[PDB]
């Protein structure tokens, strides 16, 4: 779902917020994987690994169906859960997409989740892309 | 009136509704056609979640519009 990107922003693309210390879990995992700086721009969510290498990886904001927060219990700060529109195809394999699950989870190990969640919301609402 | 609901398998569901139908009632139709219990369903139009008590007209959902189903975690 993530594609390679140089990290530079396109011509009418602005940085909205950036945050160190964010890990990205896949579906319901709980040890894979990654740990790093998250960037939200007007068009994209861009990830960039700690010491580089490599990366960068980005998804378009138009790919996001819905977002929500999920509690860590009696911890400090919620995970942001991002639901993605599916790919397709392309004929032959396939198999079944129902047994695969279709969202990612952002955990904020160095905090700043509230601020990020708010910014992501506003970008989702305004669709400036 | 026909509306569409895209789910995250890529499946499009076609429903028969009227603008006066509550979201609760739409969710019920999905359980009828697809088997998903209303209580796990969430419905999104524009980018915002839709409220159970309210109607398709209240959200201005017209002929051929597309909602998106996203299940509860």
């Amino acid at each position: 779902r993530f594609v390679w990107t140089s990290g530079l922003l396109e011509i009418n693309e602005t940085l909205v917020i950036q945050q160190r210390g964010v890990r990205i879990y896949d579906g319901e995992e709980k040890i894979k994987f990654d740990a790093g700086t998250l960037l939200l721009s007007t068009h994209r969510l861009i990830w960039r690994d700690q010491k580089n290498h490599e990366c960068c990886m980005a998804i378009l904001l138009s790919q996001i169906v819905f977002i929500e927060e999920q509690a860590a219990g009696i911890g400090k700060s919620a995970k942001i859960v991002v639901h993605l529109h599916p790919a397709p195809p392309n004929k032959e394999p396939g198999p079944f997409q129902s047994s695969k699950n279709s969202y990612i989870k952002l955990s904020f190990k160095e905090h700043g989740q509230i601020e990020f969640y708010r910014r992501l919301s506003e970008e989702m609402t305004q669709r400036r892309w | 009136m026909q509306i569409f609901v895209k789910t995250l398998t890529g499946k499009t569901i076609t429903l028969e509704v009227e603008p006066s139908d509550t979201i609760e009632n739409v969710k019920a139709k999905i359980q009828d056609k697809e088997g998903i219990p209303p209580d796990q369903q969430r419905l999104i139009f524009a980018g915002k979640q839709l409220e159970d008590g309210r109607t398709l007209s209240d959200y201005n959902i017209q002929k051929e519009s597309t909602l998106h189903l996203v299940l509860r975690l």
